[PDB]
């Protein structure tokens, strides 16, 4: 069954999961190796397994399979994609693919798909007819966004104070050039959770660095 | 005489390209009847491979001269045409286009070709002229039937035997296929 | 070569097979051998299909080393230059014959056995076939059999034994397969072809995997 809820779970109750389903010592080793293992177990004796992740395609051509949770993590929890999904399917590089999954078979140490059921949120038929990202024609920073919560937070006067000194808008591009100790981090902090709570359709994310 | 025997052999290696097209047909209804069959020997399969692969290499450039002989044809016979209708009419043309004529005659090769391209531009707008009015037309009155029969637009196994050209040493490595084919023929 | 493996070979296979041992002079090996072909060229004479199997080249090479005579002139390591003919005379029988028929040799070879004189013999016999098939003891090392080194195996003209399109097709596969390790590319080609009933199935998932 799907893996990510056994994912963002925490360690606790994939132990205790552990030792309910009969496998007591896998405890003193890595969390990919953890839910790999209990993941075999569990699809050797015989249950429906779903899986979801994101794509990326090695030199040769044939593809890993990574989840969010795991931040990317090259441990055993991806899947293995072959090129023909790209070459029939119409699947290109990081495709957000959830469906059915196949337990691997000997000689195999990652998991392999089934069938794709959702593509980037979309079904997978029309996937195959999707525009480019680089054939769009770009234009400028038409649409205008507000950092402003509007429920009065005691920490509302910095949004404000930035979108006074640079409001910031749909597709735009813009840097925040800062030296050291410059309250930058808290400040980006502040305009991802205002993002989210005045955009619940907008999808947001925060790449962190070393 | 020589279009009318030109067109004459248009016709024969388009007819060898149909039935060689029909005996390829033949070798994968074979095919196919054999494998819907009990395959216990392979040696026949292989050598039904080794046929129908020379066989389409055969009728691909079966297509492929019977295209530019098509061409040829047409090509000779419109040269045809315009040679002996000039032969006719050919003041007319000559008062309408007299200065790059001119150009021509009696100078030297910076001004003919200068002539050639003023003599080019002209003759696309005198062309275009004629080109997008609607009126009917009727095909070449010398050899009408004979043009409608050979058709403009070859057929469409013609580009379906076209689409796919195999590499200049594959195609001379079918060649040697169709050799041995004839050399086994003849045992 | 001892008799409990060709009483092996009686035993296991329908057709008939010759049989000889360190009991027999090494004259007789020759002798035999010169029938045995000398029937086989015979038969393929009448149109037929004929397949012979050596083992081994190195075997019957030092037979005919013992049995030549001193012809006056020796070629180094003490072995009569002319008498390496003679091995190509039970070796040049491989023909196909396009009116009916073809005769076809498969043969062995043994090196690296602590014997000096048995890698130059492959070395002069490089030339003589046009296909040949490697045998490495880090593979037997790893345990793991066959041991087949198809990634410096070759064939000349090959192409008369497959299709083309095909032909081009394995051959994406060699030369794919070249850049990694002899290993596991035999591990992941015998454990990928391993469970499967087919070689044409195995053709469609590398088209699917
Ligand atoms: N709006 C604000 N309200 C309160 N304190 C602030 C504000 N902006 C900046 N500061 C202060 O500025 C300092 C910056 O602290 P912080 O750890 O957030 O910096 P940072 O620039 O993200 O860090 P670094 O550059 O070291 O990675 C702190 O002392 C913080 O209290
Ligand atoms: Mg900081």
């Amino acid at each position: 069954m799907n893996l990510t809820e056994l994912k963002n779970t925490p360690v606790s109750e994939l132990i205790t999961l552990g030792e309910n389903m009969g496998l007591e010592n896998l405890a003193r080793m890595r969390k990919q190796d953890i839910i790999f293992a209990i993941l075999k177990q569990h699809a050797k004796s015989g249950e429906d397994i779903f899986g979801d992740g994101v794509l990326e395609i090695l030199q040769d051509g044939f593809g890993f399979l990574r989840s969010a949770d795991s931040s990317y993590l090259a441990g055993p929890d991806d899947i293995y994609v072959s090129p023909s999904q790209i070459r029939r399917f119409n699947l290109r590089t990081g495709d957000t693919i959830s469906g059915k999954i196949r337990p691997p078979k000997e000689g195999e140490r990652y998991f392999a798909l089934l069938k794709v059921n959702e593509v980037n949120f979309d079904k997978p038929e029309n996937a195959r007819n999707k525009i480019l990202f680089e054939n769009l024609t770009p234009l400028h920073a038409n649409s205008r966004l507000r950092m402003e919560r509007g429920n009065g937070s005691t920490e509302d006067l910095t949004a404000r104070v930035l979108d006074l000194a640079s409001p910031i808008g749909r597709g735009q591009r813009g840097l925040i050039v800062a030296p050291p100790k410059a309250g930058k981090t808290m400040l980006l902090q502040n305009i991802a959770q205002s993002i989210a709570y005045n955009h619940p359709d907008c999808v947001l994310m925060v790449l962190l660095i070393d | 005489t020589a279009l009318q025997q030109a067109f004459d052999t248009c016709q024969n290696n388009k007819a060898a390209w149909l039935q060689r097209k029909n005996e390829l047909a033949a070798a994968e209804q074979e095919y196919l009847r054999l494998l819907s069959g009990e395959g216990r020997n392979v040696s026949r399969l292989d050598e039904l491979r080794n046929i129908i692969e020379v066989r389409k290499w055969q009728v691909n450039q079966a297509a492929g001269r019977y295209i530019r002989s098509h061409e040829a044809v047409q090509h000779i016979s419109i040269r045809d045409r315009l040679n002996d209708f000039m032969q006719q009419h050919g003041t007319a043309l000559a008062a309408a286009l007299a200065p790059e004529l001119m150009g021509y005659s009696e100078l030297t090769a910076i001004a003919r070709n200068c002539a050639i391209q003023r003599a080019t531009d002209a003759l696309r707008e005198a062309l275009l002229s004629w080109l997008a009015k609607g009126e009917k037309i009727n095909y070449s009155a010398q050899d009408s039937d004979i043009l409608t029969t050979i058709g403009f637009r070859p057929d469409v196994a013609s580009v379906d035997d076209s689409r796919e050209k195999f590499t200049p040493a594959q195609n001379m490595i079918f060649s040697r296929k169709s050799a041995q084919l004839a050399s086994r023929q003849s045992v | 070569e001892r008799p409990e493996e060709v009483t092996e070979m009686q035993r296991l296979v329908k057709g008939e097979v010759v049989a000889s041992t360190f009991d027999e002079p090494a004259s007789r090996h020759v002798q035999v051998a010169e029938m045995v072909i000398e029937k086989a060229k015979r038969l393929v004479e009448h149109k037929k299909d004929v397949i012979i199997l050596l083992d081994s080249i190195t075997r019957l090479a030092r037979a005919y080393n013992t049995v030549v005579p001193a012809s006056g002139k020796v070629l180094t390591g003490g072995v009569d230059a002319n008498a390496l003919h003679r091995p190509k005379r039970f070796f040049g029988a491989a023909r196909n014959v396009e009116e009916g028929g073809s005769l076809t040799i498969i043969a062995t070879a043994l090196i690296d056995t602590g014997s000096k004189m048995d890698e130059v013999i492959y070395e002069e016999f490089k030339g003589t076939g046009n296909m040949e098939l490697h045998l490495s003891r880090k593979i037997a090392e790893k345990r793991v059999f066959p041991a087949i080194d198809y990634n410096r195996s070759g064939t000349r003209k090959e192409e008369l034994l497959t299709t083309q399109e095909e032909l081009q097709k394995m051959w994406i596969l060699r030369k794919i397969i070249h850049p990694m390790g002899e290993i596991d590319a035999m591990e992941f080609l015998i454990n990928k072809l391993a469970m499967t009933k087919t070689n044409d199935d195995f053709f469609e998932m590398m088209k699917r995997s």
